[PDB]
RNA sequence: AAUUCCUUGUCGGGUAAGUUCCGACCUGCACGAAUGGCGUAAUGAUGGCCAGGCUGUCUCCACCCGAGACUCAGUGAAAUU
RNA sequence: GCUCGCCGGAAGACCAAGGGUUCCUGUCCAACGUUAAUCGGGGCAGGGUGAGUCGACCCCUAAGGCGAGGCCGAAAGGCGUAGUCGAUGGGAAACAGGUUAAUAUUCCUGUACUUGGUGUUACUGCGAAGGGGGGACGGAGAAGGCUAUGUUGGCCGGGCGACGGUUGUCCCGGUUUAAGCGUGUAGGCUGGUUUUCCAGGCAAAUCCGGAAAAUCAAGGCUGAGGCGUGAUGACGAGGCACUACGGUGCUGAAGCAACAAAUGCCCUGCUUCCAGGAAAAGCCUCUAAGCAUCAGGUAACAUCAAAUCGUACCCCAAACCGACACAGGUGGUCAGGUAGAGAAUACCAAGGCGCUUGAGAGAACUCGGGUGAAGGAACUAGGCAAAAUGGUGCCGUAACUUCGGGAGAAGGCACGCUGAUAUGUAGGUGAGGUCCCUCGCGGAUGGAGCUGAAAUCAGUCGAAGAUACCAGCUGGCUGCAACUGUUUAUUAAAAACACAGCACUGUGCAAACACGAAAGUGGACGUAUACGGUGUGACGCCUGCCCGGUGCCGGAAGGUUAAUU
RNA sequence: AGGACCGAACCGACUAAUGUUGAAAAAUUAGCGGAUGACUUGUGGCUGGGGGUGAAAGGCCAAUCAAACCGGGAGAUAGCU
């Protein structure tokens, strides 16, 4: 039977991707939580 | 001409074509032809504003010269051609000079005729003149509403307008609907009309020849659930209201004109 | 009657015997003409009824071929209290 | 190591997506592996991925995204022009053989090809963010000509039999070779060359389009395969020396013909139909502003350059998605033999596997199967389940009907093997010879060889000849929906939803209507034979009476009535 | 010629048995329907919560739907256990 999760590189990136966060004013406010926070890995991207 | 197939088997019992040896079997003009995509009835927001609309056959757009300023040179009719961006048929035309346009194809034309345009122009079907110099009580199609904005009325399969009479720098037609409506005396006309009149005999016969066309279908509203529609659910088929189109308005007589910047050019509206 | 409470209405057909099924009758509790009425060849993993063939479905169960159940060695769960 | 069993349109082979050292070698057995473990996709250490031609990057664009000015909006922000991004599509160039424990069209041997920079020489009208051509496109169907590939004969090497026969019409194996270059065939499309003139292609034009004459019909373009060369080469069954019996050097015969034949190629072709079938650049041409003894353009020769990143391994699965070494899910490519209509089914080749607990016993009962005396639905809510029918050819076939159907209606007869007609028939293929010729990959004649259905007659074996796998039960009456289709992922597939057809009603274009505080967008690059909403539901015969109530469409005297004054 | 006929790949899910601390949080085995079209499939794109999409079941929107998920108002209120 077929999940719910496909995996694909390309479509990741474009979704949840740095340059992504970075393009709207909302996305650029989840990076600051993060930071404050002191998460180890911000985003996706690697 | 009309033709029936024979019953061979259920979904071409009911089938009439229409057929015409005439029409050219072949490639259009390529300079003249451009891409056309589909739109699926949704605007620039992605949502849905026109319903039952999707699908269908590839298509490819034909230029065509609605606004027929070229006045002066004779021109003759090389060939008809299928148009399937509109229900009427077009024909190919070739100027003395030498360049090629696409024009509607009235009811009697053919390969080999000749038309012009211009006030000079003779009063003969597929010439073009300004309504000033056509005479009264004419048949002509594809008018314009203003000067030189291009024809916008009597584009149809058979579709013709007749004028009435004219009194100063206006004249007053008759259109298909019934109306009488009043316009400048300086816009343009053909003679004669749209000739396609075996259009509207044709029979699709099964619903595989609808959605050919590009047309989903469509749902009562009867059928569905109060949540969705006003005319709701209940225990069977009890439907206790007014008919009512979805967002609730009565669509069985009311009238919806609210224009009034015009008001003026309408006499005989309809009925 | 996909509609009839009284009801297994009454008569005829099919069965040794038919509250179902088919054909008539009209006393239509409470059918009815585009929220359509009455017919209709073909089509349906659709509802009801009757025949031929065929059989362990049954009268009534018997034997046989394989995987578990049982014994020995290794590993080693669960609900509940 | 020798036997036995299973898959073989895969349970074989090569990739994309995804994963990220699981790949090769040495060494170890605590934990991990549903048991033991010397073994492992486990622990530890070392080793392994070589490109001008393969892919990415790069040039060009589709749906769509972002968007200088600009328009709009309390703020945030929304839409969009010029532009700039975005493959799942278009765009130059390499093949065969050998080699490592682990990589190769990337290394080595042999033989090729493409695009640029510079120099020399010869001859010269060069120039674009502009014009034209080209690139460039659908479904179905029907043939003809070919190849991959297979079978048989010939040729070459080897063999003479564990038990009767086997020097022959006997047995086993092999018989392979590319890109490139030259030749331009089966076949497809189109009439050429010269001269003069012109309201068109935003200006120009020798180019494209149009008009009028003259002169000839051979002009051009596209094109599978075959043949020659590449090749005195490479490969090659088996022998013979090394050979830690893990494996290496050397040597090496024959290497042809006929027939059958694709879903692949000629074919982006041809015929036909209605629902009428992307864009841009590379490429080929034409000139403007300019520059002209310069600079540039065409051809030959020489020389230099072609960077950077990916390349191991699994990939229908123990390595990806399912918490597991989980009877699940996952796109593309390759397609041998006998029987067969077949990519169905049965048995096999190349290749790969026996699925990570075993050994005994032969109770009840449960699960998956085989056979059955006499009766044959008496079972049960119900023939649930099971049993049964099953192929090809010929004969034959009802009511009803929209004349197409119903229909494979129902039912009946014949099927193996051997010989003859005919030492292999009808048919298909086709060499030599001969003849012709625009002498070429040509035409006519000619028939050797090869391959090969079906039918009739006679004989013969068994209980049974469509013998296995494979493979329709049939008929009569009736309710509902016309029909093919669609639906509650995970207890409902239907009489429910769609449907062609029919009717009422709205809408004259800046259309009605819908999404949006707005700008704007869809409807539509459409125009009443068009578009939106509502009810009914093929087709045939039909669709009666009622406007008091509610709604909708008109009318207008009189009565009543808001802000304001 | 055909939303034509028989039947594999491919797409579906009408009947029965097994399984129900399953091999599997919806499968397996034997039969069954469509199979040139209103057909099926790979890659990328668009529509956002009183909103979307819907050949219309209150169906589906990441194993969750008569109003999704995460954080916040928040120690909401509870004459009831």
């Amino acid at each position: 039977m077929k999940r719910t999760f496909q995996p694909s590189v390309l479509k990741r990136n474009r979704s949840h991707g740095f340059r992504a966060r970075m393009a709207t004013k909302n996305g650029r406010q989840v990076l600051a939580r993060r930071r404050a926070k002191g998460r180890a890995r911000l985003t996706v991207s690697k | 001409a009309v033709v029936k197939c024979k019953p061979t088997s259920p979904g071409r019992r009911h089938v009439v074509k229409v057929v015409n040896p005439e029409l050219h079997k072949g490639k259009p003009f390529a300079p003249l032809l451009e891409k056309n995509s589909k739109s699926g009835g949704r605007n620039n927001n992605g949502r849905i504003t026109t319903r039952h609309i999707g699908g269908g056959h590839k298509q490819a757009y034909r230029i065509v010269d609605f606004k027929r300023n070229k006045d002066g040179i004779p021109a003759v009719v090389e060939r008809l051609e299928y148009d399937p961006n509109r229900s009427a048929n077009i024909a190919l035309v070739l100027y003395k000079d030498g360049e090629r346009r696409y024009i509607l194809a009235p009811k009697g034309l053919k390969a080999g005729d000749q038309i012009q345009s211009g006030v000079d122009a003779a009063i003969k079907p597929g010439n073009t003149l300004p309504m000033r110099n056509i005479p009264v009580g004419s048949t002509v199609h594809n008018v314009e509403m203003k000067p030189g904005k291009g024809g916008q009325l009597a584009r149809s399969a058979g579709t013709y307008v007749q004028i009435v009479a004219r009194d100063g720098a206006y004249v007053t037609l008759r259109l298909r609907s019934g109306e009488m409506r009043k316009v400048e005396a300086d816009c343009r006309a053909t003679l004669g009309e749209v000739g396609n009149a075996e259009h509207m005999l044709r029979v699709l016969g099964k619903a595989g020849a609808a959605r050919w066309r590009g047309v989903r279908p469509t749902v009562r509203g009867t059928a569905m659930n109060p949540v969705d529609h006003p005319h709701g659910g209940g225990e069977g088929r009890n439907f206790g209201k007014h008919p009512v189109t979805p967002w609730g308005v009565q669509t069985k007589g009311k009238k919806t004109r609210s224009n009034k910047r015009t008001d003026k050019f309408i006499v005989r509206r309809r009925s």
